[PDB]
RNA sequence: UAUCCACUUCUUAGAGGGACUAUCGGUUUCAAGCCGAUGGAAGUUUGAGGCAAUAACAGGUCUGUGAUGCCCUUAGACGUUCUGGGCCGCACGCGCGCUACACUGACGGAGCCAGCGAGUCUAACCUUGGCCGAGAGGUCUUGGUAAUCUUGUGAAACUCCGUCGUGCUGGGGAUAGAGCAUUGUAAUUAUUGCUCUUCAACGAGGAAUUCCUAGUAAGCGCAAGUCAUCAGCUUGCGUUG
């Protein structure tokens, strides 16, 4: 197509949502490097967004950045629907959500405390493997 | 009753039947023109028996290649072996020998396996 | 199971048959398997 | 001496026809162009996300001219879809059901296609009509 | 909670609301059919609640199926399953619900390898 | 094969075919060494190779140089092995195929 | 009932085979050699090709009635 | 009047040929209309054999093989004609089968 | 799947032909033979296995027979059942394989080519077609008891047009969680399939080692058996070569 270049107005290492991203490769794949976002959920919250996926993140707008934050948390009510979402149908509360990166971690341990005072055989088989091969 | 010729072409489990008729000078391959074959290299080597004679012989002939069986380079052989089987076939039954004897002379000076098959059948387990 | 020789290793179970080999190679012939190629 | 899809190439006629539809623009879009993928045998979504829908219908009225008819289970293993399956080799796999549905059924809400007696969906003659008259102006781009 | 619901409402509601609310592997094995066995095992279930005294715990309800989906009118009770071997006597608590009884139940002791001195002093004698 | 030729078409070179089999003539291994038991300590004998296989480890050497050239960089095996078929029609020893040429070479003589 | 060409052809092959095998082994001192089986519409006949019969007829068709429910009760036949 | 279709299945050719060709022979000779006896392609039946019954050196293979052919002929005749060629025509290893209807 | 006619050029069932190392030239007591060239569909014994007679096997059982040697004749379960667990548990060694370490490539669209097969009765196999569902699949019908329908198995590798640029990357997909479906009476030590997320080692591999001379190696998928559900197990087939 046509060369557009722009003098400056691109910005290296940029943060969102508490996470670092780099803005050199492309929109997606710069948030592949958060963590409970990958490529496809990635290209279904910019295609919601009338984002152009063929350029890159370094001419991203704040206004798109606060549109992006703003899907993240709610994506149920813009046609997101329940099966690509992490969190379905949780135990807790009955609902659904898409966990981000300082809540994976926290999903994770939740799982394997529950797991540990359910007394279940996943979750005493998981510890005594971490304090067995930890030692 | 139109004056048509039927031979075969074969290579590999794949056999083209050609069928030479008269008419106003039309190639056509499972109903696709001979500049659309769905390989774009071997193209040419179905081009190949048009170009190794002469391109005014096709003024008066329409022929009816239909393949199958095989893969895609093997029916390209098929049907490129059927045109020159059903070109010489043509030009031995209708038009005259010494005709057919330059056609068949200017095929053996490039591609011997434009009018024999080929001897490479595959081989027996030997269990 | 192999009604032959109480055989309950070596079945095969093709078309209801349920023959061991070591009972279908000598029974072959009078079934109708005869050794061409 | 007549005009048909049958001596044009593939592509510039699923381009062309791609094209007509994106200006004509009288089909049906449901909202979930942008969701679906094109198949279970694959893992990202298409490139032209807003015109891939219609590169799809222009595919399945190429390929209900160049036969009798055509089912849906036709249309899924013309697809082809190859899953990498993690550590587990590819294979066939039939693309999705309802991409194929909605084509086919927008199309004969326009008149393209038509079921047929025999169970299959049929080339129309409006859809004749309609496919000879693109391949005349195919003819008439590299004139 | 098990949807965001208030436990003591969940204590008195039956089976076919719990499948209601069940996932997916409840739902499919409801959806087939039980034996009547789990019926008498309900039956001397609720007997041994019943005669249970005030603030304390019941009397156990040795259990030796491993594959039940485990259905909160035992909420309160303390079970001793089988493991093929012994008895794990467990008490029902509500927030292990949509799960099977028998990974409350181990089948083995664990593979120990960290032990070099039980290893090298109990090999083959070779004399 | 048909991309490379392209290359060499915009080369600045008329004739690449003429570069093709230039490149397979300065390319012939013209001695080569043999391995000789000898009684454990095996030398070296300076022996020649027949013009058949001349060719066999000229093509074989011109496209394992192009492949390796071809190996974890971005360009591609048409212009690396149009590089080493024009650095292989005149002897330049900036190609990995004369550079081994001229190695065996030396080798055979070092081996007589 | 209703088998699959291919396999009605074999196990057609194998009930000539188990009658061929069970005539061998039964009847070794009344001359056998050999039998033919005839597949009717009412019923099926089989034929005993064996060269000592007065044997195989005993009193009153005892021993014949007994290959008859030997063919009956094992081969699963009204 | 009714048409009947019958189709002979053998493995083994001689018997078969024979077979059709009194059946071609009979059809002929007191003037009924009919086709010739169309010949399906030879289904050949391969399976696969151990060279090893006991587990002692390499693992080879070996293939046991069987033919089988059909043929059948279409006829046109009335009832006793055809009760008589089905009486006569039962001979081991050639089936006869007589279809009466044409749907 | 009959509007009629012709044919088997291709498909196929056959009868015959043809090859007998034919001819030539070297080599050889110039004796049977061997090698090179021409012709030939086929000229290494054109390529492959079964079959005998013979001497040797304490090999295996036949639920075969002979007042046969051994130990008790039975509170032993070597007979029956009922449930629950396994055989897959993991510092590890060895071996057979799969996927990769990438740009002759990963991804998205379009082009699209096979053959060996197989398939249901007193049951429920192969499944066409239409609706729903992102998909997994569900559902409603129909065809085939088979060269007829699945099926032209429109398979994959491949072909083109666009995305990616050498950055453990968008290569790789181990592990793991959540949800939805299917088979099974029963799926937890997760049967299997789908969606999202997690994106672990692993930058062409040492000592050594396996297989192979033409439609052959290698890559690629498909079919048949194990089959209730899945293959990375085996045998074949076909594509490129
Ligand atoms: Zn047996």
């Amino acid at each position: 197509s046509l060369v557009v270049q722009e003098q400056g107005s691109f910005q290296h290492i940029l943060r969102l949502l508490n996470t670092n991203v780099d803005g050199n490769i492309k929109i997606v794949y710069a948030l592949t490097t958060i963590k409970g976002v990958g490529r496809r959920y990635s290209n279904l919250v910019c295609k919601k967004a009338d984002v152009d996926l063929h350029k890159r993140a370094g001419e991203l707008t704040q206004e798109e950045l606060e549109r992006i934050v703003q899907i993240m948390q709610n994506p149920t009510h813009y046609k997101i629907p329940a099966w690509f979402l992490n969190r379905q149908n949780d135990i807790t509360d009955g609902k659904d959500y898409h966990t981000l990166a300082n809540n994976v971690e926290s999903k994770l341990r939740d799982d394997l405390e529950r797991l540990k005072k359910i007394r279940a055989h996943r979750g005493i088989r998981h510890f005594w493997g971490l304090r067995v091969r930890g030692q | 009753a139109v004056p048509s010729v039927q031979t075969f072409g074969k290579k590999k489990s794949a056999t083209a039947v050609a069928h030479v008729k008269a008419g106003k000078g039309l190639i056509k391959v499972n109903g696709s023109p001979i500049t659309l074959v769905e390989p774009e290299i071997l193209r040419f080597k179905v081009y190949e028996p048009l170009l190794l004679v002469g391109l005014d012989k096709f003024s008066n002939i329409d022929i009816r290649v239909r393949v199958t069986g095989g893969g895609h380079v093997s029916q390209v052989y098929a049907i490129r072996q059927a045109i020159a089987k059903g070109l010489v076939a043509y030009h031995q039954k209708y038009v005259d020998e010494q005709s057919k004897n330059e056609l068949k002379k200017a095929f053996t000076s490039y591609d011997r396996t434009l009018l024999i098959a080929d001897s490479r059948r595959p081989e027996p387990k030997k269990f | 199971q192999c009604r032959v020789c109480s055989s309950h290793t070596g079945l095969i179970r093709k078309y209801g048959l349920n023959i061991c080999r070591q009972c279908f190679r000598e029974k072959a012939n009078d079934i109708g398997f005869n050794k061409f190629r | 001496p007549g005009v048909s899809v049958r001596d044009v190439a593939a592509q510039d006629f699923i381009n062309a026809y791609a094209s007509f539809l994106q200006r004509q623009g009288k089909l049906e879009v449901p909202g979930y162009v942008d969701i679906v993928k094109t198949s279970s045998g694959n893992e990202m979504p298409p490139q032209d996300a807003e015109g891939w829908f219609y590169k799809r219908a222009a595919s399945v009225a190429r390929h209900i001219y160049m036969r009798k008819q055509v089912g849906v289970g036709k249309l899924n293993k013309l697809y082809g879809g190859a899953k990498s399956r993690g550590v587990r080799p590819y294979k066939h796999i039939d693309a999705s059901g309802s991409i194929n549905r909605k084509v086919l059924q927008a199309l004969e809400k326009i008149g393209i296609v038509e079921i047929s007696p025999k169970g299959g969906r049929r080339i129309s003659e409006n859809g004749q009509r309609d496919l000879d008259r693109i391949a005349a102006q195919t003819l008439e781009e590299d004139e | 909670s098990y949807r965001g619901v208030d436990l003591e409402k969940l204590l008195e509601m039956s089976t076919e609301d719990f499948v209601k609310l069940a996932p997916a592997r409840v739902r499919r094995r409801f959806a087939r059919g039980m034996t009547s066995k789990p019926a008498g095992f309900m039956k001397k279930l609720r007997a041994a609640k019943l005669a249970a005294p005030e603030n304390e715990k019941p009397a156990p309800v040795r259990t030796h199926m491993r594959n039940m989906i485990i259905v909160p009118e035992m909420i309160g009770s303390v079970v001793g399953i089988y493991n093929g071997k012994a008895f794990n006597q467990v008490e029902i608590r509500p927030e292990m619900l949509g799960h099977y009884l028998g990974e409350f139940s181990i089948t083995y002791t664990p593979v120990r390898h960290g032990r070099a001195g039980a290893t090298t002093s109990r090999f083959i004698p070779l004399k | 094969i048909k991309h490379t030729l392209d290359i060499i078409n915009v080369l600045t070179d008329q004739n690449p075919i003429q570069v093709v089999v230039d490149a397979i003539t300065n390319t012939g291994p013209r001695e080569d060494t043999t391995r000789v038991g000898g009684g454990g300590a095996a030398r070296r004998q300076a022996v020649d190779v027949s013009p058949l296989r001349r060719v066999n480890q000229a093509i074989a050497l011109l496209t394992i140089g192009a492949r390796e050239a071809a190996f974890r960089n971005i360009k591609t095996i048409a212009e690396t092995l149009a590089e080493e078929l024009i650095n292989a029609a005149k002897g330049s020893s900036t190609s990995y195929a004369i550079k081994k040429k001229d190695e065996l070479e030396r080798v055979a003589k070092s081996n007589r | 009932a209703l088998i699959s060409k291919k396999r009605k052809l074999v196990a057609d092959g194998v009930f000539y085979a188990e009658l061929n095998e069970f005539f061998t082994r039964e009847l070794a001192e009344e001359g056998y050699s050999g039998v033919e089986v005839r597949v009717t519409p009412t019923k099926t006949e089989v034929i005993i090709r064996a060269t000592r019969t007065q044997d195989v007829l005993g009193e009153n068709g005892r021993r014949i009635n007994e290959l008859t429910l030997l063919v009956q009760k094992r081969f699963k036949y009204a | 009047i009714i048409k009947i279709r019958i189709t002979l299945t053998s493995t083994k050719v001689k018997q078969l040929e024979n077979v059709s060709s009194n059946i071609v022979k009979n059809a002929e000779q007191h003037n009924l209309v009919k086709k010739g006896p169309v010949r399906l392609p030879t289904k050949v039946l391969k399976i696969s054999t151990r060279k090893t019954p006991n587990g002692e050196g390499s693992k080879t293979w070996e293939t046991y093989e069987m033919r089988i052919h059909k043929r059948y002929i279409d006829l046109e005749a009335p009832v006793q004609i055809v009760k008589r060629i089905t009486q006569i025509t039962i001979e081991p290893g050639v089936d006869v089968e007589v279809v009466v209807a044409s749907n």
